[PDB]
């Protein structure tokens, strides 16, 4: 046993699962009209987006 | 030096006193409609 | 009566109306479903009409913008908006957050002198305290500056567009290609703003519809002890030009380099600069001279921003 | 808002055993000899120049061709989408040996130099193997062939004296990569770098007279500064050479021979047929970018 | 309050944890001696 | 099980005629009314 | 000649206002956000406080007017539709279809 002592540390990760409470109307929401791009178009098919 | 040398030198430096008398961004407008969210729609939800 | 036919002229050469199609009503999903649909199939037959529908089509193409997820420790809070940006990617191992170098930044972990930046040194002194939190995460700012290997990892992205600056961690929007406007729906355009202290200008001489900027981060070594300099250029002469002019520039930093490098000289140690090519300016456009808190900064109007690879020059 | 879609039409289906390879590379920069939508399978592929291979005949074929993604492999035909300019596109990362790309990055589209198993596809339904190229990122795509360069120099100083290479140090420095922080082990049992050092030591010797021949003529007193600094980094050696024991006609051939292998050597590193990934997934290997020629 | 340190090897002013554990990989021990990475939190 | 609406909430526009003829006599019962209500339902006013 | 099964997957569709996460939420249909003010939707607070006398003093009564900001959200989203289709459905003859 040498003269002295000596301390560790270690770490740790750990998956934990969660909860989320929310309380009533606390955030508003809009909606946007959404505009439709086309895109990567060809004889076979078309693409669309929004 | 920018302020003289550009055209329209007196109503430049009147639309450039606008950073001095702006303090909300609805200031010179005026006030029209209301958008409510219903009919009297509260008095704590967001009124345009 | 004369402005009713040119009442016709501009309404005849618009684009076309970008399609709504609601998603929230049932009814007026399907009204707005259909007229995409017997739109369509009217710009694909062979007749003269059908052609003619096609033909007023307008493309406009929009910037390609990059999500940054930046430490704060690593990013001040305050930076204008219009920032240049460089990515670091020494190590890939851990992948959880990314290190973006502004040029005020930069000017820490190189440790060049506050005579040849007098203002932004000031300024860098307020924004970080000692430069230590931005190379905290280096352990090599003098082995990158003696092998050389430093301009090989900075990658260049563009402009700041939008900054979520939380206390810890802050998010940092940009923007990679093309004209940098704010991606939120009030669109303006963000330009890239450099201090006047880092710009360069070098400038009969005739003018294209570009300016390009240039990066340019060279090595040396202040108090016998590595540390490299960065300064962007500003010219409009072509790549053969610009090379020459630079080496101009550096004439009183190769002679007091190797001076000091006379006795021992590593292979390692030849490589002196590299320049970059971060984007385009259209003529016509000058930079506004601006001061933030006091710093004079340039900001310029519609710099598209492009990307090149880091081509050594000595 | 245009038509980038190029239908390559078979003459014949594909076998079961044909089909699923081409199946997993699915993302794929190709060349492509037109730009037009209706071809044969003889237009893709580097096997229009690669099906005994060069090097500087395949790096400057990269640059004046045109490249294409796939995007479909049906049993009858496939289908491209063709790459322009400044163009968004969406490549997945399959290539063989396997590189790791990474986000932010600048990658490059350089010519296969490993085996026959990793680069190409051999179909027998028509009688063509088509070539993939190497798409590797720019500072490892450099890496990999400065080292090998290093190597396929060695193995003919030890074939035709062997006392002088020492072959275990050889394939410690060499055939081990450090770029990222990862270590890649190649793979090599090399014709293709067969015109790159013949290039690159026919200019060995003529940089030695070329820079003293070339330093004796320009002293004046309009002599450009820096010019003083590095006169001092050539060798001692170098600075004892007679210019006298060549003829004036043979002087001259000893330059625009040595200019050609300057720079026909330099355009080739200097190839700009790279893109700019901004965005990768590690485990989907589906990765967004840009083209970007030259 | 009884004693103002349990070791002062540590918690020293001049202390070699301090020397160790300021200046890539990485490094549990960091988060308490490093004082400048303290006023971050 | 729980009740919410069938389709999100639209905005009505309000304050187009603001019919300006507004008389003293109404003013004055419409007052009273309001008034009255901070004793009656101080929560539920119009 | 002999019969074929198929079956098919059933996949339970989602919208956002049945499910309830939209009690921490009011949803309100919106036409046009061209047009709000950056970072600002003003609104005032009124806090009111307890009546006077009988050695009570309150800290009378306060009032905030704090300027918050809407933050925008993206959202991406792809269609695919064969040309077959959409021809097929509109054409210049408008005859029945079998």
């Amino acid at each position: 046993h040498p003269g002295f002592a000596m301390t560790v540390v270690r770490t740790d990760e750990v998956l934990a699962e969660h909860i989320l409470y929310c309380s009533r109307a606390s955030t508003s929401m809009f909606v946007g009209l959404p505009s439709v791009v086309r895109r990567e178009v060809r004889s076979d098919a078309v693409t669309f987006e929004i | 030096a920018t302020l003289e040398q550009r055209p329209f030198p007196y109503l430049a430096t009147e639309a450039n006193l606008l950073t001095q008398i702006k303090e909300s961004a609805a200031d010179g407008l005026f006030k029209s409609f209301q958008l409510l969210l219903g009919k009297d729609a509260r008095e704590g939800s967001v009124r345009f | 009566e004369n402005a009713a036919r040119l009442g016709r002229q501009v309404l005849g050469l618009l684009p076309p109306p970008t399609h709504r199609v609601s998603l929230t009503r049932g009814p007026e999903f399907a009204r707005g479903v259909r007229d995409l649909l017997s739109k369509y199939a009217a710009s694909t037959r062979p007749t003269v009409g059908s052609l003619h529908e096609a033909l007023r089509q307008a493309p406009f193409r929009q910037p390609t913008y990059g999500d940054f997820l930046v430490y704060s420790q690593t990013f001040s809070p305050q930076e204008p908006l219009g920032t240049f940006l460089f990515s670091f990617k020494q190590e890939d191992n851990g992948s959880s957050m990314d290190m973006l170098l502004t040029p005020t930044s930069l000017f820490m972990l190189s440790g060049m002198e506050a005579a040849k930046a007098p203002q932004t040194h000031k300024v860098a002194g307020v924004w970080y305290g000692s430069g230590s939190g931005l190379a905290d995460f280096i352990p090599n700012l003098s082995e990158l500056m003696d092998t050389g290997e430093f301009h090989t990892l900075l990658t260049p992205v563009g402009p700041m567009v939008q900054s979520v600056h939380s206390t810890f961690v802050t998010k940092v929007t940009s923007a990679m290609k093309g004209v940098g406007l704010a991606r939120d729906e009030p669109r303006a355009h963000v330009g890239l703003t450099l201090p006047c202290d880092m710009l360069v200008d070098l400038d009969r001489e005739p003018a294209g519809l570009n300016v390009t900027i240039y990066a340019s981060l060279v090595y040396l070594r202040v108090n016998q002890r590595p540390s490299m300099a960065l300064t962007f250029f500003q010219s409009g002469k072509g790549f053969a030009e610009v090379v020459a002019m630079i080496k101009d520039h550096f004439t009183d930093v190769i002679r007091t380099k190797y001076i000091q490098l006379r006795h021992e000289l590593y292979i390692n140690r030849l490589v002196f600069g590299a320049v970059c090519t971060l984007g385009t300016v259209p003529f016509d456009s000058h930079p506004v001279h601006q001061s933030l808190n006091s710093l004079p900064v340039l900001v310029f109007a519609n710099f598209e921003a492009a990307c090149g690879p880091w081509t050594v020059f000595l | 808002a245009l038509d980038k879609s190029i239908v390559v039409n078979l003459t014949s289906r594909l076998f079961a055993d044909e089909l699923a390879a081409l199946q997993s590379k699915i993302g794929s920069v190709l060349p492509l000899g037109d730009c037009h939508r209706l071809q044969n399978i003889q237009a893709l592929g580097l096997g229009c120049v690669c099906s005994s291979p060069d090097y500087i005949q395949i790096m400057q074929y990269l640059s004046k061709c045109t490249l294409a993604v796939l995007e479909e492999v049906r049993p009858d035909s496939l289908r491209l989408t063709r790459m322009d300019p400044s163009d968004n596109l969406q490549i997945k990362n399959v290539y063989a040996p396997f590189f790791q790309w990474d986000s932010n990055t600048q990658l490059a589209v350089l010519p296969p130099l490993f085996s026959r198993k990793d680069s190409t596809i051999v179909l027998e339904s028509n009688g063509f193997d088509i070539v993939f190229p190497m798409v590797v990122p720019q500072q490892l795509g450099h890496a990999i062939l400065q080292q090998l360069l290093v190597y396929h120099i060695y193995s003919k100083i030890s074939a035709g004296a062997p006392g002088d290479v020492n072959m275990a140090e050889l394939d410690l420095y060499t055939t081990n990569v450090s770029f990222m922080g990862r270590t890649y082990r190649l793979d090599v049992d090399l014709r293709v770098l067969d015109d790159l050092s013949m290039y690159l030591c026919i200019l060995s010797a003529l940089v030695p007279r070329g820079c003293l021949r070339l330093l004796t003529a320009l002293v004046r007193h309009d002599r450009h500064p820096l010019t003083e600094v590095f006169e001092g980094v050539v060798p001692d050696e170098v600075t004892r050479i007679d210019l006298d024991q060549l003829s004036v006609p043979d002087d001259i051939t000893r330059m625009r021979v040595m200019f050609s292998y300057l720079q026909s050597l330099s355009s080739i590193f200097n190839l700009g047929p790279r893109l700019h990934v901004y965005a990768y997934s590690a485990e989907t290997l589906a990765a967004s970018c840009w083209y970007s020629p030259r | 309050e009884c004693r103002s340190t349990n070791n002062p090897w540590a918690s020293q002013r001049g202390s070699l944890g301090d020397v160790l554990y300021n200046i890539g990989m990485y490094s549990p021990c960091r988060q308490f001696f490093h004082k400048e990475d303290i006023m971050r939190y | 099980a729980m009740s919410g609406p069938a389709a999100y909430a639209s905005y009505v526009v309000r304050g187009a005629n603001l019919v300006t003829a507004v008389s003293y006599g109404r003013a004055m019962r419409n007052f009273e009314q309001f008034m009255a209500r901070i004793v009656d339902h101080p929560n539920a006013l119009p | 000649e002999a019969l074929l099964g198929v079956y098919t997957n059933v996949v339970e569709f989602v919208k956002f206002l049945e499910t309830a996460l939209a009690a921490a939420c009011v949803n309100t249909e919106f036409k046009d956000l061209r047009r709000m003010i950056d970072g600002k939707i003003q609104f005032k607070i009124s806090m009111p406080t307890i009546a006077h006398g009988d050695g009570r003093r309150p800290n009378k009564q306060r009032q905030y007017i704090v300027m918050k900001a809407c933050n925008k959200h993206h959202i991406g989203a792809e269609i695919e539709l064969a040309a077959a289709d959409i021809e097929l459905l509109f054409a210049e003859k408008e005859t029945p279809l079998d």
